[PDB]
């Protein structure tokens, strides 16, 4: 499910800023 | 609105072209706990000792702000907030700076991150996305009418306030701009993808934005996700786009034109502005003079025990507000 494929990746916790 | 929104400029334009400076100074505050970090700022909250209320500074370290080029973003930041006035934006209380560091003080939003709630419950029913996403697009109608830019919608930088209300916080990409600008700024997750190849953009970034966040409201995950941000952008240039099988085709259709590639068919970038949204069929239920007035019931209130309670916040780790002997940068931050 696309549920469980973000569950498991490296972007389910807060996310920071990006600046360039 | 129009009437509202030109007496609103009038406001703003003052503060803007006179700001405040200098409210107020460290040692007014005893410092508490830290409430969340972004990539180079920490806001913890504090207890003012004179009036006993609780807010939330906002600190950034000097040296840290100029090493990662962001000195014109920063001064924007605290110009732009201390300028603004609008029910769903968050209140600077007091701005001041020491030989290390800047500060914001805002009025403490002690109900969390929209963040936090929407990952623990999973996602938002359509009504309660709705409710938050209607005092977002009054927000924008609001800055935007300032010539204002926002880049940074996302739900950690929301807070959801004691009434279950919206504050947005976070003006770190904010930008006084008559037509186009280029900096690469936002959040992966978020950019719009004329942000990602370069060519120039508008206002209308935030409109995209929107689509993003109604999106992972009620799905509960982005629209465009991966593990890096390069695949991520890959995802945005491509353009497409999937639903849940439980959004209504209501909300199919306004994602779609907010989603949009194309700037001729952004919704909030066509003749009509915000009215194209705000008579969108999936906002057909919304008052949108009693979300103004905070009159409607809200979806979520969360729960409060007390002056200073932190419960709807994660924990982080502590560290030293230091203040060296010697000034850093003054010239920089003069008008800080
Ligand atoms: N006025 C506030 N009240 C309560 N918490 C706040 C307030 N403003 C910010 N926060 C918390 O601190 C975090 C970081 O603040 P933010 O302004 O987004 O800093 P940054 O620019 O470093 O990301 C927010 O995501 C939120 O958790
Ligand atoms: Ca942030
Ligand atoms: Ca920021």
């Amino acid at each position: 499910t696309t549920y469980a494929d973000f569950i498991a990746s490296g972007r389910t916790g807060r996310r920071a800023s990006i600046h360039d | 609105v129009k009437e509202f929104l030109a007496k609103a400029k009038e406001d703003f334009l003052k503060k803007w072209e006179t700001p405040s400076q200098n409210t107020a100074q460290l040692d007014q505050f005893d410092r508490i706990k830290t409430l969340g970090t972004g990539s180079f700022g920490r806001v913890m909250l504090v207890k003012h000792k004179e009036s006993g209320n609780h807010y939330a500074m906002k600190i950034l370290d000097k040296q840290k702000v100029v090493k990662l080029k962001q000195i014109e973003h920063t001064l924007n930041e605290k110009r732009i907030l201390q300028a603004v006035n609008f029910p769903f934006l968050v209140k600077l209380e007091f701005s001041f700076k020491d030989n290390s560091n800047l500060y914001m003080v805002m009025e403490y939003v002690a109900g969390g991150e929209m963040f936090s709630h929407l990952r623990r419950i999973g996602r938002f029913s359509e009504p309660h996305a709705r409710f938050y996403a209607a005092q977002i697009v009054l927000t924008f109608e609001y800055l935007h009418s300032l010539d204002l830019i926002y880049r940074d919608l996302k739900p950690e930088n929301l807070l959801i306030d004691q009434q279950g209300y919206i504050q947005v916080t976070d003006f770190g990409f904010a930008k006084r701009v008559k037509g186009r600008t280029w900096t690469l700024c936002g959040t992966p997750e978020y950019l719009a993808p004329e942000i990602i190849l370069s060519k120039g953009y508008n206002k209308a970034v935030d409109w995209w934005a929107l689509g993003v966040l109604i999106y992972e409201m009620a799905a509960g995950y982005p629209p465009f996700f991966a593990d890096q941000p390069i695949q991520i952008y890959e995802k945005i240039v491509s353009g497409k786009v999937r639903f849940p099988s439980h959004f209504s085709s209501d909300l199919k259709d306004l994602l779609r034109n907010l989603l949009q590639v194309d700037l001729t068919k952004r919704f909030g970038n066509l003749k009509n502005g915000v009215n194209d949204i705000k008579n969108h069929k999936w906002f057909a239920t919304t008052d949108w003079i009693a979300i103004y007035q905070r009159k409607v019931e809200a979806p979520f209130i969360p729960k409060f025990k007390g002056p200073g309670d932190t419960s709807n916040f994660d924990d982080y780790e502590e560290e030293e507000i230091r203040v060296s002997i010697n000034e850093k940068c003054g010239k920089e931050f003069t008008e800080f």
